């Protein structure tokens, strides 16, 4: 009953059938693999089937930490007592900390490169070894840890190595909330959902429910949509890096042997700040790189992002379209006519009605990615909404929330708030051009880039314990 | 507005929809405190204390 | 011979009247009063209709806000009746015959 | 000149309802005119400052919008 | 769950004192809306052949994509208010927030 | 371990310690027997425990049919095609129907009085065998039903056994909704809070979640401080009934054989209707037959009702008084002051707080029956809230409400607002002279009570098939 | 279950066409807040002893009963606008609408 080589539809398989004509796909015996998520509790004929959520749902960087007592000790240096976490042992990007080689038994990532023999690395989340920009976040991450663990021990000599780790997460954690509630979420939902759904910071619900919504695993999804078919490389005048400038996207997908051997993560941070993304369009929704040849090296046949997130989102059972507008309190159309004036296009309600027959059978992602997106906004009304509502509920049920009292105090609130992610990126690499303010919003060389030199720096002194 | 002219089901903005939408926002509403919009009408809101 | 309840008509005004943005007095007789009004500060005036119209508009807001801190005041005298001392109170209050 | 009386009681009781009361005393009619008296005396005292300061004999909704928004009394839609 | 405490539980716990379990790891989601099943509890729509939903057919997610999604690469558009970064700081964000463990 | 001999702490046991200077129990090694409610799904170290509900949520009057496929086949009368209700074939009531009887191997019945060896009846519902009353609701209604499909039969001679059953259903059902929504609820919430919680009947969302919330099966016990500590009979004159006119409730539960051998159900009936019931008091909140001498007859010991009730509450980990105040939008008092302004007593609120120390910790079922009662209504506002939401959802998220279009023909919905239940009286039974209407409400005699030949009788017309 | 249908399902299912399981029988209750339990999953208040809940000890539910709902019952006053009836048909309203079970 192996779902990666069989197509037999016996549990925990779920393939995805393949319909006639396919472009890629000529063989309808042939299927693409899936496997269904892990029950609540299995075996239970009481229960609706619900879903395990395997990470902290608080914004608390458990994606640089973990969230499982073993992982979170094993990614930590015990050799000494400063508090560090553990960096390669084989190798360095010039001079520079790495992530630690993971130990699995079926590695993906020396199936890209059967030469270098690279394994994948070990972080907070399992799934930090797809793709060279996220392993470039947390390698960035992981410097940034160090080095105020390195700052704080050279302030306060008394402190340990636990204290010392402790206080370097509070700072990361506190850092990471600080980029994602105010240079993110506002370029994500707009002005107008950003201050209906999320008003100004008063003080900590503990009545609020911090889970995380099923829905929202795959309403989270709008950024396959963002996704660009290459991957860019750039030196330090922010030119093409030869060779390799623009690789595609399938052979990057689990390739570790990129960061190690081509030249660390500089480049790719400097094509990540320097690139401008991919717009979402209701006729240009995703590249065939996510949708024809995903995960095409390590898989025994490439595999289809969207069709996998409506293959999941009918998987953990969520309702269609209609009921998530009506959650929202948005009006829900019926006839191809009323769906048409709600997508504002009369073609594409026309192909979505052909597809599924009712707008109430639409599924979620695909409802809201087709969506016009709002004003200065990136997702759809449902999407805001959903997003809003979810990231409302992880900041307010917050306990250790930066704002919330007793957390930070006032001073060290003050100095986190001249943090920036250009900032950690001078600080944590040896890239010395830098673009300016909204990181996420800046895309074009030199217009809106300046010197490392001007970013003002955090201020560590009111950490200083006396 | 708009969101309140679409949830009456209508194609236009009118006064109406200006003043349920500045009315029902707590911030609009306290910039917009001393401010009259003509043909607006008011809030729909019955006290408690007058149902039967 | 259906009689309605002595509060179930009243609170159909209110919602019928809560709902739609027409002017509640006749334009005619508030014509007629401003101009009377006005002749006290200028003979031989002048209107503009849209002045008269501003002046209905600006009378009426006042007046319903008035009247909802009069029913403030009288809930608050534990009351459903507006009684004339809940107007005083409530002029004395926001401060005009403060 | 008895135009006081133009707004009637019916008008009144209608402005109460749009305000929300569902009982009305019989003496909040004459204490309603005479407010409305006053405001209006007042808003038409400032209109007029305002026309004759223009050398004009014919009142303007500016002046109208000008005299309330003196007394803090903004009003949107006439210019 | 102690009284008083300065930091962060790795696992989670302890974040709520009344509910000490709202937020960990290793926790059942929550749902905002009752699941819809195709038997009511636990099968997917489009797991038996033959099985509509709400009276029509339920469409292959593969069908879907390959009618609405697929579109020509050449006619992308690039965006000239947003970066890379945008899309790379959602992802690592994401994988702060959730993920759904699958059978191995 | 078998927690009703056994007084240790050990799964599925949770037994009730004793205080120290207990009035009844001077052993403090004893304990009260309590059972632990199963699980959603046992054994799961992951999802949140949770209970389950063995009954149809919706106002269908399961406790008549069951809510279970085998029970519910088991309680017809299939011997012929009349579509009837299986009745005891031991015993009869003046010639008038009886409960079939039950099969049990461990009967509470049977131990209450030896020789008459009389078990528990058989029903939709397996508590039906307490209380002489509610076996009389139980029998009433049974005949109601087979009265009902006789007369169906009688207007359509062509209908099966299974049509006449499902008609003469869907009628006792429907019956069943307008008396407790109509007459009911009413007296329960008061004129404020019923308009408030359930305003007028619109149509029908299937959005509406129907499901029994679990708080709601701890805050519908308010009427267990309505319960006299006698049982009361009253013969055709409205008069004692010697013998034993007014018999102490701890000799009456699982008290069939007073059913069977004292007269039936007409008596029982008699004494419901023309008697007053317990008022609800800050100070006379529960009686003392249900606190400590509950169950005396069957188990080895008295349970105590409130007790149970608390324990439950805790057992169910719901959570306190002030949780369920912010639940509803209600004020959260925090210290005994601002406790004795929201219970109207500064005494109660004392007491309150020295036996649970903050409002935070105070049972759901005794804080909502401490509150002081709504005007012309038996709840406080907490408990008004939550009956209210659990009925409204009841009422809207039922696609078979008898209001619902589809469901009755005009014609049919113009019969069936005309129905009461002295009318289901005075057809089911002997009773010649019924209460006013409000059953619920009359309760003086011969005041409130007239001849029922002036009550308007069901017109059936209306269902004949042309 | 049938597009089509005329009576009520003696279990409760497909009443809600969209999720069959709401209302039916032998289904786990709703919950309206998170539940709170003394090790947060399982464990109700007053299980360990020396456990306290909301920094304050678990009080016994019998000596609660004790304290304060206890009174004479020579001094009870009847209901002038109500009989026994009320409270006789809100327990039947109760065993038509719940019941959790509990182990033999
Ligand atoms: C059929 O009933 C539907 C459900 O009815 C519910 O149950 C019945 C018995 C009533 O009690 C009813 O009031 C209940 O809603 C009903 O659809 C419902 O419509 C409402 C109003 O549009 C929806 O509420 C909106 O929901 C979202 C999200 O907020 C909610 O969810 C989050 C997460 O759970 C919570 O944190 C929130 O507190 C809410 O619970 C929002 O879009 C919205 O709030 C925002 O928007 C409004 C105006 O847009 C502002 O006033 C607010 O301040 C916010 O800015 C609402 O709260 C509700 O979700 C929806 N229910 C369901 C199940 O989909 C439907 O209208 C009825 N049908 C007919 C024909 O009448
Ligand atoms: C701390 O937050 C608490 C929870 O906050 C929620 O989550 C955050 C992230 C925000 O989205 C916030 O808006 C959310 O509410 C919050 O306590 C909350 O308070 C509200 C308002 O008092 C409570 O809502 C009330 O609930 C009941 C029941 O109705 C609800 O439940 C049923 C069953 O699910 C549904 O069918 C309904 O649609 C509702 O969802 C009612 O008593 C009440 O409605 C009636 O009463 C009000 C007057 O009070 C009238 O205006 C209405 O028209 C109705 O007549 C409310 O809907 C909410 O339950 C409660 N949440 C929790 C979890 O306890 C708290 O205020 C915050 N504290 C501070 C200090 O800011
Ligand atoms: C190199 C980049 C990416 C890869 C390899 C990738 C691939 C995947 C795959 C295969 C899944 C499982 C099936 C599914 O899609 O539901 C998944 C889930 C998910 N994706 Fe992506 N995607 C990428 C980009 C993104 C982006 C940009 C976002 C958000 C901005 C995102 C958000 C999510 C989320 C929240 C999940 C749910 C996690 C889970 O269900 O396990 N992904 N991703
Ligand atoms: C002669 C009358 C009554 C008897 C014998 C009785 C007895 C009981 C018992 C033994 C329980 C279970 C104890 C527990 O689980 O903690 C219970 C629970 C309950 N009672 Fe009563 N009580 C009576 C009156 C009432 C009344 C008048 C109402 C409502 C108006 C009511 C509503 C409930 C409800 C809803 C439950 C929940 C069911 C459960 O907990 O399993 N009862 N009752
Ligand atoms: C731990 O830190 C030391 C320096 O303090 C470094 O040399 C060593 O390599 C680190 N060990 C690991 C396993 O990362
Ligand atoms: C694999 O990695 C080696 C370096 O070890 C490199 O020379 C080679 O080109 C890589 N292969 C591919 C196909 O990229
Ligand atoms: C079925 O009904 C008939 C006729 O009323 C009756 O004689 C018979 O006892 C019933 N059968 C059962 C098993 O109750
Ligand atoms: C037990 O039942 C018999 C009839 O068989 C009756 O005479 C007797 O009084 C009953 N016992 C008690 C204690 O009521
Ligand atoms: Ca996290
Ligand atoms: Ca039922
Ligand atoms: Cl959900
Ligand atoms: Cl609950």
């Amino acid at each position: 009953v192996n779902c990666e080589t069989s197509c037999v539809q016996q549990p925990p398989c779920f393939p995805l059938k393949i319909p006639p004509n396919d472009p890629r796909i000529k063989n309808q015996a042939d299927c693409i693999p899936f496997f269904r998520s892990c029950p609540a509790c299995p075996g239970s004929n009481i229960t609706i089937r619900n879903q395990i959520n395997a990470l902290t749902s608080f914004v608390d960087a458990s994606m640089v930490y973990g969230s499982e007592e073993p992982l979170a000790r094993n990614l930590r240096n015990m050799s000494n007592q400063l508090g560090l976490l553990a960096v390669n042992q084989r190798f360095q990007d010039n001079g520079r900390a790495l992530l630690p080689f993971d130990n699995l038994h079926d590695d993906p990532c020396l199936l890209t490169n059967r030469s270098a023999r690279i394994p994948c690395f070990l972080a907070g989340d399992t799934r930090s070894s797809e793709m060279p920009e996220l392993t470039s976040m947390h390698t960035l991450l992981l410097r940034e840890h160090n080095r105020l663990a390195t700052e704080l021990k050279s302030l306060n000599p008394r402190w340990d190595g636990e204290r010392l780790y402790q206080e370097a997460r509070k700072i990361v954690g506190a850092m990471v909330q600080i980029i994602t509630y105010r240079d993110y979420l506002p370029l994500v939902l707009g002005p107008t959902a950003m201050r209906k759904y999320l008003p100004t910071y008063r003080s900590y619900n503990d009545s609020v429910d911090p889970r995380i919504a099923n829905v929202f695993t795959n309403a989270f999804r709008y950024g396959h949509t963002l996704i660009q078919p290459f991957m860019f490389r750039l030196d330090n005048r922010y030119q093409p890096m030869e060779p390799n400038p623009r690789v595609p996207l399938s052979r990057v997908f689990f390739a570790s042997w990129r960061v190690v051997l081509e030249g660390g993560i500089d480049p790719i941070l400097r094509g990540l700040m320097a690139t401008p993304a991919k717009l979402n369009r209701q006729n240009q929704i995703a590249v065939d790189e996510i949708r024809e040849r995903l995960f095409e090296q390590v898989m025994r046949i490439g595999l289809d992002l969207p069709a996998l997130n409506m293959q999941r989102s009918r998987d953990h059972g969520l309702p269609g379209y209609n009921a998530w507008r009506r959650f929202c309190g948005l009006p829900q159309p019926e006839t191809v006519g009323q769906l048409g004036t709600v997508l504002r296009n009369l073609k594409l309600a026309r192909k979505l009605m052909e597809q599924y027959g009712t707008p109430n059978n639409i599924d979620i992602w695909m409802g809201g990615v087709s969506e016009p997106l709002k004003r200065k906004g990136r997702v759809g009304p449902l999407l805001a909404c959903i997003i809003g509502t979810q990231f409302r509920k992880l900041r307010d049920g917050d306990r250790f929330w930066w704002e919330n009292e007793g957390v930070f105090s006032m001073q060290q609130r003050q100095a986190l708030a001249q943090i920036s992610l250009p900032r950690i990126i001078c600080d944590n690499t040896g890239i010395t051009t830098v673009s300016k303010n909204n990181i996420f919003m800046s895309n074009s060389y030199p217009r809106d880039f300046v010197n490392c030199s001007t970013l003002p720096a955090l201020n560590l002194a009111s950490w200083r314990e006396a | 507005a708009g969101n309140a002219a679409r949830d009456n089901k209508k194609t236009r903005i009118i006064p109406r929809h200006l003043q349920l939408a500045v009315r029902n926002d707590e911030e609009l509403n306290k910039l917009l405190g001393r401010v009259t919009i003509a043909q607006g009408g008011v809030l729909p809101n019955i006290q408690s204390v007058l149902l039967p | 011979p259906h009689r309605y309840r002595p509060g179930t008509v009243a609170l159909r005004e209110i919602r019928r009247y809560q709902k739609s943005t027409e002017l509640l007095i006749r334009k005619l007789p508030f014509q007629r009063l401003v101009r009377e009004i006005a002749q006290d500060f200028k003979t031989d005036l002048r209107f503009q209709s849209s002045a008269v119209m501003a002046l209905q508009e600006a009378s009426e807001a006042y007046l319903v806000a008035l009247f909802e801190d009069t029913n403030l005041c009288a809930i608050h005298a534990k009351r459903v009746t507006i009684m004339p001392k809940d107007i005083q109170l409530a002029r004395r209050i926001r401060g005009e015959r403060a | 000149r008895d135009n006081i009386q133009g707004i009637t009681k019916p008008a009144i009781r209608r402005l109460a309802r749009r305000g929300g009361v569902k009982r009305i005393s019989g003496l909040i009619y004459e204490e309603t005119r005479g407010v409305l008296k006053v405001f209006l005396e007042n808003v038409i005292r400032d209109a007029v400052t305002y026309t004759e300061h223009a050398k004009r004999k014919t009142v303007t909704a500016m002046d109208v919008v000008y005299a309330l928004k003196r007394q803090g009394r903004t009003l949107y839609g006439f210019g | 769950c102690p009284e008083q405490d300065k930091y962060r539980t790795i696992t989670g716990m302890c974040n709520n004192r009344r509910s000490p379990t709202l937020g960990a790891s290793n926790r059942a989601f929550v749902r905002w809306l009752p699941a819809e099943y195709e038997d009511g509890f636990s099968l997917p729509y489009g797991w038996t052949p033959g099985v509509k939903r709400n009276g029509f057919p339920v469409a292959l997610a593969r069908a879907v994509s390959n009618e609405i999604v697929r579109f020509p690469t050449d006619q992308l558009t690039p965006d000239q208010e947003r970066s890379l970064m945008f899309m790379q700081w959602g992802q690592l964000l994401d994988h702060d927030l959730d993920f759904t463990p699958e059978p191995a």
